[PDB]
């Protein structure tokens, strides 16, 4: 009662010892133990009192108690399964608590119910539009009535009740009797450690009554869920007759059932790889397991044959005609039948047959191996160190070795290694290498099991005939004084006693051992576990999913056979004599001698034992028992290294392009060949099946030798059939793993801090991996409330502390419609639902509360009986609060109930525990005001001008006081552990009734949110009228944590919500969509399970996307980083003053107290970090294996294609709503095709507008000034600049192995590249056979045409469509000359780099190379007068030597020789001969270029009608010639085709905003070079005030027609021009029927993504009906950016109407231009133009025509723009557009006024310091608006240096200041000291107006 | 092994003659050769 109530999941075996040791202490009607019972009766236990009430009652009460022989009256413990399901207790009135629930639950769903299907529906609309669909209906309502009133409940029911009987009686017994129900049909009783059951008998143990009501509330889950339609009938047949069968069959025989289960397990996978195309494999593993089945069946004496054969048919049955997934669910739930009894002799007898059994090893393999993981070892610490290897490797035979050594190769082939011995031998007994010890302060503060010294019986067990020890390492270890975690080594490793007993249960052992093993285990994982090769697991999780589905895609391509090897008594076979030259290799590798192994040398002279046979037996004696044997999970890392080494081995044994993963002992490989690639599938499959067929004999050959018996019950091979941690992969996707995680819908979380809230977040986690994968979304939405319903109910109505009095469940438990209102409300802001809506499609965060507010107001919105609650929360009462809770964690409403018990107890426990320390001078690290200098620190950072709690959570984490509270946090929380440190009872009397009413009070609160409380009248219109989430989120946060701080309101976060944001659209086919920008796409494809080579695409394996942006005496890290990140975070960037700096300093001096104390006057190094988002913390524990679900994200095309960001480094300020928004796409087209589906669904694409957003919230930037000077108390033991194109280069290059920084360069740039890459590749020429020039250059090319990635990334986001690529083709760096292409350009460019250093390297030997420890540099120039003497030589012959000093020899003599025979002046040969230095890349290149912010003219080293036709056909113009579609985009290479090039705009000379009608006059221009009938002028839909006019202008007819879509609301400019000259004198058919009801030209115009087919078919049928209504010709505006559309669309065109000509534009931008173009029936010439999408086209050589007009247009738009950025014309047309149709002067002290503007502005900025909105952001943001308009009037006054700068600065580069320095002409300057920074201080819309107003004005005058 | 031969052939065709006699040839076949080119050919006869 008073604390820790038991546990409601069993994490305890069940026993078949404790259990008879119940049900034989009294009489209840074989074992191993007969010795006596009186003796335990009055052996003081009360319990034989208790049992004796309890056959008193049963022999009384029932009549059978004096009979024959029990044929009335048998018990049968012996797992009878059919009898718990039959009626024990089926009596249909149940108690009246649960007929109560039902009523609850029922009411509530009846209420709630049409409130989510409105919201779902909507929710489908405002992505695309009634999603969810099958190829039947489904409801809420229908969900609760198929799930909860349908058969297979009411005996999880009474289990539950059960089961809460038994807990609440032994929490009553804990407290200090039983329960006795006596009824019709059946007798109850219940003790608190026993239940008895009848109508036939039989007995239960608490651990085991638990177990079974598991096993059923789990079984109803699975059963009722499949009757949900998603997975449907055939799993609900196949579970049912299965569990019937089963269930029987383990009545039939008994604990061998298990066995046959255990099989079963396994089983599925051979079901599961009857892949028709490889065989063998089939008929090798289904028949095995069916084999084994017989044989562990036919072992217990069943039947012979007919039943044998046909038991066997039958749990074969269940499988057949399914698809792989749906057989992995069966798996996963086929695991369903209670974990079986144990039994103590059992295990420890096989566990004997794991101890001596035959010292067969087999040398030569052992040694092999043994060379493997030298060379491994040898390799990786070569590799990370990136200097010379270890001191001594060279000790043997062979100079080859000693020529790896002495010349420091950073590479050892395996195939080398391969032929020889003893590759090196670190064996001494000296010294220590390449390590130390004593550090990782975490690992002796967690607690592992341990067991009890030398007189261990009678401490382990009653039953004798004597001293208990119940001891704890934790408690041990913290009451230890001179703990040294060093000389423990050594006491270990010196002379061993005999107090030293191991036991068996899991292992333990004493506490010196266990100590050491911890110690060793953690030096080895934390040193030499480091280094890693041919296994993908460095990172968390990225990592491992993205490799785990490339090895599985790489498999295959548009080569795949796996095998894998999985089981655990593999860990118990090794023995010492095959594992002591690994364990002495490292041994002597880390120093002191006899270590990594001292565990088997105890075992030997030790025994062990898993209660016990008592003859005569207390010490030392031979055999229940075990006699010196490996171990069940001890030091098992060293097995994972010489797993690693032993499948290096085997693999390179024979040709194997090997692939390899692993986690603890299951592995799993894949191999590959290099198959021709014609051959069908069966071949490739077959060769395939050869080379793994050949890699696993040998494989297994070599675990024989090392000895390991390796069996085919753990080794599975086949093509297509990867396993990992329980995790299947089938030929490219994760198998729906999901049933089993849906069996743990349990009804309580763990007891450990047990309370509302935390169970339904277990809840919400749970379903939300059934959310991952299988199941549709709208289900588990479903799902979620009906089980946080369930459950409120569940704890309302009998709780565990239950109390008769209050009324606050009388409310609860009467109306309905407050539980739902409890159970629909974001948890974050109260409430038990945890991320309904957003969760459902990211696995990421962004801000709880404005995704809270999204819930909400979806909810509302959509109807869920709520409104008035939001200002309920509004006006809520604000909670406690402190500055120390809002530090702990941001993102927090003062709210009264948000941390749970758990959390409290968590700190309590930990605070007792560091209250017991006789330890070193850690005494220190605990101090009872310890809290109170938190919430003051907290006070002192946040109670200022503008604080942040991100920036308060990441210093209060790193500061002095935050390793303090992190080290007291990282202390275990188990139950024991615990209440051990409960047993130290005062914590307090109050905190105790705190947690002893916990969901009482909360339920009060939101009880308290009863109907509306009054509403203020300011909020009343404050939040009305749902206008968006972010503001409402911004004043919430606001209001609540007001009390405190009052005034200032904290911001600087919140990101929206994707689902709020984003709107998109899908199409299909023909879809018309919200007028106009990301886009995904689908083609027509088959789903898994079809033809490898019909998968349209190469199939492309994308991933939630996570990246890390990241890019000097003592360097090496510690607590010095902390503080570096420290300084970097409290700078702010741009907040520099002596305050703000002393106090950083300040802040460190208390932090680190790690070395000596830190004076330096100024951390030089501390680099940004507040211009960026790098600021989180994470990453520490083992593993996260849970990944996702992937099916139709493969197939998947993403394009970042549309403007979103322009050149800039946002740096995860937009990145995370970027990667929400991918995965939000990805998550809407897989649950658009979740379910079976096929190919059948057509080509697909998925279109989202981030253009509808209520609110966008512009950044800010600025800083403040910090002061209350209070601090926390602690003193414990913790010229030309071409260097930034050299630096670029060096990086860039330097990444192949994100323009800005490139923007301001020269062609020295990709000089460069070319210089760096010729050196590395010219050092591993090693004097091959290459002459000077052309084989340089074709090596060269050669080792440069792969590896695409980072050329891709290099690519797109620098030859971007800006200046870069204009200067690029400018300077011929590039050519251009079907190649509809971007990519190739790249690598030319570095080609071309190359061959230009060749033409220096022709004469001169400049060029100063650079490097970013001397010895690097020495063999840097080493390698460059290498690449010297390779190219200018070639007259005699060289050898390789030494790295220091031999090739320079060679070198000078080779120069003496070639001092005869040269190019160059001949006396620069020795000035041949005749270097910088820098610290780090990055730093270096972004200071250098800041530096470069003076104004500066080195731009200066960088420095109308004549457009034309392409008139494709004419008549009958039949010749198909070859496609060559050849495209860009293989991988989605960032964001810039044809996003922003603005400065185009000036060429359509008027001020308006159509500024069209350009485009009017030259189509006008090309019509009038053509003869026209009688005119009509149709403009179909367009014409907006816009060009239409100037053709009647040009061209008058008769009869105008205008169209255009209506929207809520007429073509303006038309009526302002010409109706005065007139007066002188989405939808398919109807809108089309209103036209053909209402002959010359017409006019349309529109755009839209890639689908292969037409949507706009109507307008062409238009034409031919309104020309039938001639030669009437068409004006259409299209565009080849997708060229088969294009192609496709001229194809459509060329059904009725020849000579097409197509005109090309001459104002768009370098750009895919946006050219205008001008059979029986319309759907067979539409089918015509589909059977002819493959190979059909009529444009085979124009082509040529096409591009070279377009490098000529761009090269004349270019100067054409610097012509009009200058005082230059282009008239003659702009007069006949003008026909038909700020203002300041200027002064040379234009800058006078801008410095007038800069101080009044600046005293607005200083005055201001001294719903809502912004503050200094609106007016910086004014300020520099206006300064920009009033520059761009004052253009015509100019310093023309200048004018270019910000004529580059617009093209992109966005506006550097003008006048710097100059706003030095007191007060204005020492008020804001920051100036420069403010000085130094983008949207497109704007970009393209002014543009547009500079081109006016430089008309105008 | 038996019943792993009879689900395999009963997976690969349909004619009822067909699947009489080469079940009723798995069904008394011991040579476990035989047993092996059953599968090969049963699995070849598919088409
Ligand atoms: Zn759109
Ligand atoms: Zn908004």
């Amino acid at each position: 009662r008073e604390i820790l109530l038991p546990e409601v999941h069993l994490n305890s075996p069940i026993v078949k010892h404790k259990l008879y040791y119940y049900i034989l202490l009294g009489n209840l009607p074989g074992p191993l133990h007969n010795q006596n019972w009186n003796q335990i009766a009055h052996e003081e236990s009360n319990l034989a009192q208790r049992l004796v009430n309890v056959r008193n009652f049963l022999i009384t009460h029932i009549p059978d108690l004096r009979k024959g022989h029990w044929q009335e009256y048998v018990n049968v413990i012996l797992w009878p399964r059919i009898l718990p399901l039959i009626p024990d207790f089926k009596i249909n009135d149940q108690l009246p608590l649960l007929k109560n629930w039902d009523k609850l639950v029922k009411e509530s769903c009846s209420v709630i119910n049409a409130g989510t299907s409105q919201c779902i529906q909507n929710l489908s609309y405002g992505l695309t539009g009634r999603g969810n669909l099958f190829t039947r209906d489904i409801d809420l309502k229908t969900v609760v009535a198929a799930w909860h009133d349908s058969d297979w409940k009411r005996i999880s029911d009474f289990w539950i009740m059960i089961k809460f009987q038994m807990r609440q009686l032994i929490v009553r017994q804990t407290d200090h009797l039983i329960t006795y129900i006596e009824n019709r049909e059946g007798i109850i009783i219940i003790t608190p450690e026993l239940v008895a059951l009848f109508n036939t008998l039989t007995y239960m143990t608490f651990e085991i009554v638990l177990m079974v009501s598991d096993m059923y509330e789990g079984r109803h889950n699975i059963l009722s869920l499949c009757t949900v339609s998603t997975y449907l009938n055939p799993l609900k047949k196949r579970i049912t007759y299965l569990l019937s069968l089963v269930d029987n069959l383990a009545f039939q025989i008994g604990d061998a059932v298990y066995n046959i289960i255990a099989l079963l397990e396994s089983f599925v996978y051979a079901q599961l790889q009857m892949s028709d195309p490889i065989p063998e494999l089939r008929g090798q593993f289904h028949a095995f397991v069916c084999s084994e089945i017989l044989d562990a069946l036919r072992g217990t004496n069943s039947f012979t044959q007919d039943e044998l054969r046909t038991v066997t048919t039958n749990l074969i049955s269940p499988f057949q005609d399914l698809t792989p997934d749906l057989t992995a669910e069966l798996l996963c739930i086929m695991r369903l039948w209670g974990h079986p009894m144990l039994t103590a002799s059992q295990a420890a007898g096989k566990v004997r047959e794991s101890m001596c059994a035959g010292k067969v090893l087999d040398f030569p393999t052992i040694m092999k191996t043994l060379a493997f993981f030298h060379t491994i070892l040898i390799n990786g610490y070569r590799r990370k160190h990136h200097g010379v290897w270890p001191p001594l490797n060279l000790p043997g035979n062979a100079s080859k070795g000693l020529t790896e050594l002495m010349n420091d190769n950073t590479e050892i082939s395996y195939e080398f290694t391969l032929k020889h011995w003893k590759e090196v031998s670190l064996i001494k007994f000296k010294k220590c290498f390449d390590a130390d010890a004593g550090e990782e302060l975490s690992i002796f503060m967690k607690d592992k099991a341990i067991s009890a010294p030398k007189q261990d019986w009678m401490s382990v067990f009653r039953r004798s005939l004597p001293n208990p020890f119940n001891r704890r390492l934790l408690l041990n270890f913290l009451g230890d004084d001179k703990f040294d975690p060093n000389v423990e080594l050594q006491y270990v490793t010196s002379g061993h006693d005999d107090t030293f007993c191991a036991s068996y249960s899991f292992a333990k052992l004493t506490k010196r051992m266990r100590s050491c093993q911890v110690i060793a285990e953690s030096l080895l994982a934390n040193h030499a576990g480091k280094l890693m090769k041919e296994n993908g697991v460095v990172m968390n999780q990225l990592s491992l999913t993205k490799s785990l589905l490339t090895m599985s895609q790489i498999g295959i391509i548009s080569a795949a056979s796996f095998l894998t090897t999985d089981l655990k008594k593999y860990c118990l076979q090794w023995r010492y004599q095959t594992i002591i030259p690994f364990a002495q290799s490292l041994n002597r590798m880390y120093g002191y001698p006899h270590l990594f192994e001292w565990i088997h040398l105890r075992l030997m002279r030790s025994t062990l034992y898993v209660f016990n046979p008592p003859a005569d037996t207390s010490q030392f004696d031979l055999d229940i028992f075990i006699v010196s044997p490996g171990i069940e999970g001890l030091c098992q890392k060293a097995w994972t290294m010489i797993s690693i080494a032993v499948i290096i081995l085997s693999a390179t044994e024979s040709g194997t392009r090997v692939m390899s993963m692993v986690q603890g002992d299951n592995q799993a490989i894949a191999v590959t060949t290099r198959v021709p690639r014609s051959l069908p599938t069966l071949e490739k499959k077959t060769i395939a099946f050869r080379s793994c067929n050949l890699f696993f004999e040998r494989l297994k050959c070599n675990n024989f030798g090392l000895g390991h018996h390796l069996k085919e019950q753990e080794t599975i091979i086949s093509s297509h059939f990867f396993v990992y941690s329980k995790r299947i992969f089938y030929q490219g996707r994760i198998l729906t793993q999901a049933l089993k995680n849906a069996s743990k819908l349990c009804l309580t979380a763990d007891v450990l801090g047990e309370c509302t809230q935390s169970s339904c977040s277990n809840l919400a986690t749970t379903v939300m991996r059934l959310t991952e994968n299988g199941v549709e979304k709208d289900i588990c939405f479903y799902l979620n409330i009906y089980m946080t319903i369930k459950q409120l109910s569940y704890d309302i109505i009998f709780p565990q502390v239950s109390i008769p009095g209050d009324q606050i469940t009388l409310e609860y438990i009467n109306n309905p419609h407050l539980v739902s209102r409890l159970a629909l409300l974001p948890s974050q802001l109260g409430g038990l639902n945890y991320l309904s809506c957003s969760r459902l499609f990211n696995r990421n965060i962004g801000d709880p509360v404005v995704s809270a507010v999204a819930d909400l107001k979806r909810l509302i919105k959509s109807g869920c009986m709520d409104y008035w609650i939001l200002y309920n929360l509004l006006g809520r009462k604000p909670g406690n609060g402190s500055w120390a809770t809002l530090a702990a964690d941001p993102y927090s409403i003062n709210i009264e109930y948000q941390y749970p018990p758990t959390t409290a107890l968590k700190r309590h426990t930990q605070q007792a525990l560091m209250e017991l320390s006789t330890n070193p001078m850690l005494r220190g690290i605990f101090s009872d005001n310890a809290q109170a200098e938190e919430n003051n620190l907290a006070r002192f950072l946040l109670d200022r001008e503008v604080i942040f709690p991100r920036v308060a959570h990441i210093i209060i984490e790193q500061t002095s006081v935050g390793r303090r509270k992190q080290i007291q946090g990282y202390l275990d929380s188990t139950r024991s552990i615990m209440r051990k440190s409960l047993e130290i009872k005062p914590l307090s009397n109050r905190k105790l009734n705190e947690i002893l009413d916990y969901n009482i009070n909360y339920l009060a609160y939101n009880l308290a949110l009863l109907k509306n409380a009054i509403e203020p009248p300011t909020y009343l219109k404050a939040m009305t009228l749902e206008t968006c989430s972010i503001d409402i989120a911004r004043n919430l946060r606001k209001l609540s944590w007001a009390p405190l701080l009052g005034g200032r309101n904290l911001e600087g976060l919140e990101t929206p919500d994707p689902i709020e944001i984003t709107a998109g659209a899908l199409i299909v086919g023909s879809g018309y969509c919200e007028q106009c920008f990301t886009w995904f796409f689908l083609p027509s494809g088959i789903e898994i399970g079809g033809d490898p080579r019909d998968n349209p695409p190469i199939r492309v394996p994308y991933i939630g996307s996570r990246t890390d942006e990241r890019r000097y005496i003592r360097g090496a890290s510690s607590s010095l980083k902390a503080v570096l990140r420290l300084a970097g975070v409290y700078i702010w960037a741009f907040g520099d003053t002596l305050e703000n700096w002393i106090d950083a300093l300040d802040l460190s001096h208390t932090r680190v107290n790690i070395t000596l104390e830190q004076l330096q006057s100024l951390t030089p190094l501390p680099t940004s970090a507040n211009l960026t988002h790098r600021l989180d913390d994470g990453t520490t524990t083992l593993k996260f294996t849970p990944a996702s679900s992937y099916t139709f994200s493969s197939f998947t095309h993403i394009s970042n294609d549309e403007q979103y960001l322009t050149i800039n480094d946002k740096t995860a300020d937009s990145n995370i709503i970027y990667q929400q928004l991918m995965i939000t796409g990805l998550g809407i087209l897989e649950t658009w095709n979740n379910p079976p589906i096929n190919r059948t669904f057509e080509e697909s694409t998925l279109h989202l507008h981030t253009g509808a957003s209520c609110c966008v919230r512009p950044v800010d930037s600025c800083i403040l000034s910090e002061a209350l000077t209070v601090k926390p108390h602690i003193t414990v033991p913790y010229g030309k600049l071409t260097l930034l194109s050299q630096f670029t280069a060096r990086q860039i290059i330097n990444a192949i192995t994100i323009s800005e920084c490139m923007y301001t360069k020269l062609d020295e740039l990709f000089m460069y590249c070319g210089w760096e890459l010729l050196l590395e590749l010219s050092y591993q020429m090693y004097y091959l056979r290459v002459v000077g020039w052309s084989n340089i250059v074709d090596y060269s090319y050669m080792i440069l045409r792969r590896i695409p990635g980072a050329a891709l990334n290099n690519l797109a986001s620098t030859l971007s469509h800006p200046k870069l690529f204009r200067r690029a083709i400018n300077l011929d760096i590039v050519a251009p000359l079907a190649s509809l292409d971007y990519i190739k350009m790249s690598v030319d460019a570095i080609l071309w780099g190359c061959k230009r250093v060749i033409n220096v390297l022709s004469n001169g030997g400049d060029l100063e190379l650079v490097v970013t420890d001397r010895s690097m540099n020495l063999i840097a120039r080493k390698l460059t007068l290498l690449s010297l003497i390779h190219h200018n030589g070639l007259e005699l012959p060289k050898i390789k030597g030494f790295s220091p000093d031999e090739k320079c020899f060679a070198l000078t003599e080779f120069l003496r020789k070639v001092v005869n025979s040269g190019l160059s002046s001949i006396e620069n040969l020795s000035n041949f001969m005749y270097a910088a230095f820098a610290s780090n890349n990055y730093y270096l290149t972004r200071k250098l270029l800041n530096s470069i912010r003076d104004t500066e003219s080195g731009q200066v080293a960088v420095t109308c009608t004549n457009d034309y036709i392409i008139w494709i056909i004419e008549s009958n113009a039949n010749l198909e010639k070859y496609p060559i579609p050849n495209s860009p985009e293989d991988d989605s290479n960032f964001h810039n085709f044809k996003l922003n090039a603005p400065s185009h705009h000036t060429l359509r000379p008027l001020g308006l905003s159509s500024t069209a009608w350009y485009k009017g006059i030259s189509c006008c221009r090309y019509l009038e070079r053509l003869k026209l009938p009688q005119g009509d002028h149709l403009y179909i839909a367009e014409g907006s005030g816009a060009s239409m006019t100037i053709i009647e202008y040009l061209f008058p007819g008769r009869k105008i027609y205008y169209n255009s879509l209506f929207s809520s609301g007429m073509p303006t400019q038309f009526i302002e021009s010409v109706p005065y000259k007139l007066w002188q004198a989405i939808g398919m058919t109807a809108c089309v029927e209103f036209i053909i009801n209402r002959c010359s030209l017409v006019h349309v115009d529109l755009e839209s993504s890639a689908s292969l087919n037409q949507q706009c078919l109507s307008k062409p049928i238009i034409n031919a009906i309104i020309t039938a209504t001639p030669h009437g010709v068409l004006i259409l505006k299209y565009s080849w950016l997708p060229f088969t559309r294009f192609s496709t669309l001229i194809t459509f065109l060329w059904c009725y109407f020849e000579r097409i000509t197509v005109l090309r534009s001459t104002y768009s931008d370098p750009a895919n231009h946006e050219v205008y173009l001008i059979t029986v029936s319309q759907a067979t010439g539409m089918a015509m133009t589909l059977t002819d999408q493959g190979f059909t086209l009529i444009s085979p050589e124009r082509i040529n025509q096409y591009w070279d007009g377009h490098l000529k247009q761009e090269r004349i738009v270019a100067e054409a723009i610097d012509k009009v950025v200058l005082g230059e014309n282009a008239l003659f047309n702009s007069s006949d557009n003008e026909l038909i149709l700020e203002p300041v002067a200027t002064f040379i002290e234009f800058e006078q006024l801008i410095c007038t503007m800069l101080t009044t502005h600046l005293k607005e900025i200083i005055d201001i310091t001294r719903g809502l909105l912004g503050k200094i952001s609106t007016i910086v943001r004014l300020l520099t608006e206006r300064i920009l308009n009033h520059t761009i009037r004052n253009w015509l006054i100019l310093p023309p240096s200048l004018r270019m700068i910000v004529k580059q600065d617009l093209e992109f580069g966005i506006f550097r200041i003008t006048s710097i320095l100059n706003s030095d002409r007191l007060i204005a300057q020492l008020t804001a000291g920051y100036i420069r920074k403010l000085i130094e201080g983008l949207t497109r819309p704007i970009q393209k107006q002014i543009w547009k107003a500079l081109g006016c004005v430089v008309y105008c005058h | 092994l038996k019943i792993t031969l009879e689900q395999l052939a009963k997976d690969c065709i349909s004619k009822p003659k067909m699947r009489e006699e080469y079940l009723l040839k798995i069904n008394q076949a011991s040579s476990e050769a035989q047993l092996i080119d059953l599968k090969k050919a049963i699995i070849r006869s598919a088409i």
